[PDB]
């Protein structure tokens, strides 16, 4: 029975109870109850993390990138809500070239790089926003 | 039946006679007894019971029985029902039908208020096929007069209250008809059993008058005889609806509106 | 002439005596148009009056439609109540000097059936049914019309409050016995400042509200619990353990109200236990404050119940405490008396 | 002032009270429907603050890239907004009160960037001019992580090249239903940490951290960043 | 105005304009207290519909050239039908409702579109 065992990738957690012996997909070779203490942290494969629930109960375990702290009385999973991936910042460049220019278009032209630039025109917004 | 085409202008009529007489003026100019001048003429529209007919009749007529009905119809400036006339005339009559200016010009047709229109005799002057029907048209009706508000955002609500709102929006356009072409009874169930049941919950809103216009002609060359024992009898039986559900399921089966 | 305490007449029915209680000698306005059961909820009291307090009833109609008075006829010689009530009808068709004068004339009666002394004497408990005062004060201002008198304020007679107190002023609790009234008020373009309302309301004691919504709802008697009011209901005359009952069951009923759009429109769907136990308790208060009359036994079959008002306070107790919250909201519907229910709850 | 348009008006009044009336409860069922949201963020928050605190004890000794310290050189910010308007104002105080730190720094002698996520934002600010590295809206209530990584990543991009010395959250944080703070309060403080208890019970073994001896922590501060970043989102959504 | 003496398409013509113009007489109140940004689209197109529609039911005359100094014109019934029918599908969405005015039969429209 192990003492708790929690992942949490959304606003909510997936729970398991007393899990009776702890085995995971890519386990490492120090599966098991509690071993005094753990021996890594490490990226489990994205392949979902086998689990059986106490008395060897089967549950709903894809993983889309699983990393596993265990520890005596903790054992805790940081997990993705989507499909994992390493300096993902290839696709993040291209999502920001290609949606804010089309979006921004002379806003983008523009490029105003002065940020103080006409603070009277702030002012004006401001003073619009005390017009009723 | 009776029908007076405008009460305004003989009260119209009324007033200048009077202040010809110099009669005592009063609001709008109206003389003293206007009230009765109505009343007394609306309240001659009766049903009289057998005995008074066989009395009158000195014995000529036996188990027959009288109805007069009347129509009166009064015009008013901008909306203001709260005039002198118009507010004596309303607390004399049994109902009210109400005509809106703006429905007119927004497509509705016969052009009826439904939400301040009342009837005071209600469901006893009914045949009874009428009467079991009637139900779910009052029931839609009001249904879409509290959630028509809620028109703009309606994927929030619940699947329930759409149906809801479905519902009325495809009652309220087929409540739309024409001038010099008078339904049937048997059109009129015929129309309001297809309405209930559901049948035209995958019709379009818009071509709701033309599916409505094609069934009622498809039954009254295909099922005359029924509808002819429902004109004549008006009963509603077991057999007349398992009949009436066969029919406007084979017309839905094979028939392009 | 007359000396006279609170003192206030049971009907027999719970909503009335809790929440809008009368009073020997009041006046009460009835407000509500057809399709509620007005006629029903008169009939009752006509017959609850002599039931309990061995009293008589007048029924005084001004300006009333034919067909409607032909109806009533009928049906309270159908429901085997015309033996205790007399009639004064005054039809529309009439001129107004006799739609006007009628009131007076169900009045003397009365008067009279007050004033005919029982061995040891104790008078008698008489009461008058007034059909709309609001054609009383119309066949007024038309007869001042026809005589000539000028024109006051805005299209009135210049003579109308003195005419309605030497109306109102009449009913009233004497020694040797008592007089109420329970009147039908209109309201002219929905206006309270109109002066014929104004002139009304001075000498009103309660205000009876007839909803259709409750109407169609199922629910008879349909009185509104949120908008009616009484100049009895105070913490001194009618005691106070009434009076916080009748100010817990309002604000319950209010905070239904309020939150009623929400779970109309969204459902019950949301998450919250309080309200949902104030939604119950709603329920069960609206079921509860039905209940059957004795009127409808000939055409429904089943008894009537004229409970009294200390098992309706003991019970509308019980049901705010919350000791009464395993009951099927079921059990209540048209159930009379508190006990009642729980039997009816352990039929089923 | 006749009587025909005056009673007009006033069912004109009582249609708009009508819609009006409406939108403020389907604005209440969503209000309920984030405070529950959020109630569900507020255990990811503290379950983020125990996996932080986790890391920084296991271990500590070494010193992480985003610890080192350079004078402010061109620092941008991150500023989210509404889609639609009628928020009451709150977009607009947000704006003045960044504004007015912007400026401060410019009158300081160091220039801005900032990040657009509201629509408003991006209409007023671009009206006006200003820097941007990368922008989005039309996100939609809850709206997918991956949906935001790009301006987060982008911006720590431009910090690992040097260009950009620090961010700081523009934001509305909650505080009651209708009290709703502007907060601009900084997002990478180098991420410190200070830890004088669990220690003695735990973590004296530690790990080995073969997979990654040292690496992993930027991995877990950049999963860190993001989920406050969200948490700020969801805030927002729930105070606008 | 029956179906029976003016025909059919004139009558639907003349239904569809009306409906469309009654629609934008209730939408002014809601674009006050809320921004026109809020209603939704298909009250977009009736708001612009009624607003060309509105501009298109002018024409210059030829008695008044005093006032205005412009020349007068002339336009018969089918060419009334032909630019409603066109307007009332969607067609001439594009063209700005300043083009509408005191521009006479659509032809024309188009002409004094392509000017500006």
């Amino acid at each position: 029975a192990t003492m708790q065992c929690d992942v949490v990738s959304v606003k909510e957690s997936i729970y398991s109870g007393a899990v009776t012996m702890l085995i995971a997909k890519g386990a490492g070779g120090e599966l098991g109850i509690l071993p005094g203490h753990a021996p890594l942290v490490t990226l489990l494969q994205p392949g979902p993390i086998r689990v059986l629930l106490e008395n060897g109960t089967e549950e709903i375990v894809y993983v889309s990138g699983g990393v596993l702290e265990v520890q005596p009385h903790v054992v805790t999973v940081l997990a993705d809500t989507a499909i994992r991936a390493d300096n993902l910042d290839e696709a993040a460049i291209l999502e920001a070239r290609k949606n804010a220019e089309q979006l921004l278009a002379n806003q983008k032209s523009d490029l105003d790089s002065a940020a103080a630039l006409a603070a009277l025109a702030e002012t004006a917004a401001q003073l619009e926003t005390i017009r009723k | 039946l009776i029908i007076y085409d405008d009460l305004s202008k003989q009260a119209v009529a009324y007033r200048q006679i009077s202040l010809l007489l110099r009669r005592p003026p009063g609001r709008e100019a109206y003389p003293g007894d206007v009230f009765y001048l109505h009343s007394r003429l609306l309240e001659r529209a009766s049903r009289v019971s057998a005995e008074y007919v066989e009395k009158f009749t000195n014995g000529a007529v036996t188990g027959k029985t009288g109805s007069l009905t009347a129509l009166p119809i009064i015009e008013t400036q901008a909306g203001d029902v709260s005039a002198f006339v118009p507010t004596n005339v309303i607390s004399i009559t049994d109902g009210q039908i109400f005509l809106e200016t703006s429905l007119f010009n927004a497509g509705i047709r016969p052009a009826v208020n439904a939400g301040i229109s009342v009837s005071r005799v209600g469901g006893s002057a009914q045949t009874k096929i009428i009467k079991k029907l009637s139900g779910g048209i009052r029931t839609a009706l009001a249904q879409y007069r509290e959630l028509a508000a809620f028109a703009q955002f309606a994927s929030d609500l619940d699947e329930a209250t759409r149906k809801q709102l479905e519902h009325g929006q495809r009652v309220t356009e087929l409540m739309k008809q024409k001038q010099y072409a008078p339904y049937s009874i048997a059109d009129q169930a015929v129309s309001v059993y297809a309405s209930n049941e559901g049948y035209m919950a995958d019709v379009e809103v818009k071509k709701i008058v033309d599916f409505d216009a094609a069934l009622i002609a498809y039954f009254r060359s295909e099922y005359a005889p029924l509808m002819k024992q429902i004109d004549e009898t008006g009963d509603y039986n077991k057999d007349i609806e398992a009949a009436i559900k066969a029919g406007i399921e084979s017309f839905k089966a094979t028939q392009t509106y | 002439e007359q000396a006279a305490s609170t003192d206030l007449l049971e009907t027999g029915i719970k909503v009335i005596d809790l929440l809008c209680p009368f009073a020997k000698g009041g006046k009460v306005g009835l407000f509500g148009g057809a399709g509620v059961g007005k006629t029903v909820n008169m009939m009752e009291l006509i017959n609850n009056i002599a039931k309990a307090h061995s009293g008589l009833s007048v029924f005084a109609g001004v300006g009333e439609r034919t067909r409607e008075g032909n109806d009533f006829y009928h049906e309270m010689k159908d429901s085997n109540v015309l033996d205790k009530v007399a009639m004064v009808y005054g039809q529309m068709n009439e001129p107004p000097g006799n739609r006007l004068r009628v009131a007076l004339t169900g009045l003397t009666m009365a008067e009279y059936f007050r004033d005919e002394k029982d061995e040891n004497g104790k008078g008698r408990d008489v009461l008058l049914f007034v059909d709309n005062i609001y054609r009383y004060t119309l066949a007024g201002t038309e007869v001042s019309a026809l005589l000539g008198r000028m024109p006051s304020a805005v299209g009135y007679q210049p003579t109308l409050a003195e005419e309605m107190g030497v109306l109102q002023e009449r009913i009233t609790s004497t020694k040797s016995g008592s007089i109420t009234s329970i009147q039908a008020v209109y309201v002219p373009a929905d206006d309270l400042t109109d002066p014929s309302p104004a002139t009304t309301f001075a000498h009103l004691d309660a205000t009876v509200v007839l909803s259709r919504d409750i109407a169609s709802s199922g629910i008879y008697p349909a009185i509104d619990p949120l908008d009616s009011t009484s100049r009895q209901l105070d913490p001194l005359v009618v005691g106070q353990e009434h009076y916080e009952i009748a100010r817990a069951v309002q604000n319950v009923l209010q905070r239904y109200k309020e939150l009623k759009d929400i779970i109309a429109i969204l459902g019950m769907d949301e998450l919250a236990e309080e309200d949902k136990l104030v939604v119950y308790r709603a329920r069960k208060i609206q079921r509860f404050f039905s209940q059957p009359f004795h009127v409808a036994e000939v055409f429904t079959g089943a008894p009537g119940k004229l409970v009294p008002l200390k098992e309706t306070i003991r019970g509308f107790k019980g049901l705010l405490a919350g000791e009464y919250d395993h009951i099927p909201e079921q059990a209540f519907y048209m159930v009379g008396g508190i006990d009642e229910v729980i039997a009816k709850a352990e039929k089923l | 002032a006749n009587l025909k348009e005056i009673r007009a008006k006033v069912a004109s009044i009582k249609s708009t009270q009508k819609i009006t009336r409406a939108m403020q409860m389907v604005a209440a069922s969503k209000m309920r429907r984030a405070q529950e949201r959020m109630a569900q963020g507020r255990p990811y928050a503290d379950n983020m603050r125990r996996v932080i605190a986790h890391l920084v004890q296991a271990n500590p000794e070494y010193k992480h890239r985003y610890m080192v310290d350079r004078p402010v050189k061109r620092v941008g910010y991150i500023i989210v907004s509404s889609d639609r308007g009628l928020a009451g104002g709150l977009n607009i105080n947000l704006f003045k009160k960044v504004v007015q730190h912007v400026k401060a720094q410019q009158e300081q002698s160091i220039e801005v960037q900032f990040a657009l996520i509201g629509q408003k934002a991006v209409s007023f600010f671009k009206n006006y001019g200003g820097k941007v590295l990368g922008a989005t809206t039309q996100i939609g209530d809850a709206p997918s992580l991956e949906q935001l990584t790009g301006s987060v990543q982008v911006m720590l991009d431009a910090f690992d090249k040097g260009e950009l010395d620090r961010i700081y959250l523009v934001s509305n944080g909650f505080v009651n239903a209708m009290t709703q703070k502007p907060k601009v309060e900084q997002l990478v403080p180098l991420a410190p940490a200070e830890e004088g208890d669990d220690l003695n019970r735990t973590y004296g073994w530690d790990y080995i951290y073969e997979p990654e001896a040292e690496e992993l922590l930027n991995g877990l501060l950049v999963r860190y960043i993001e989920s406050m970043v969200y948490q700020g989102v969801i805030e927002n959504v729930a105070c606008e």
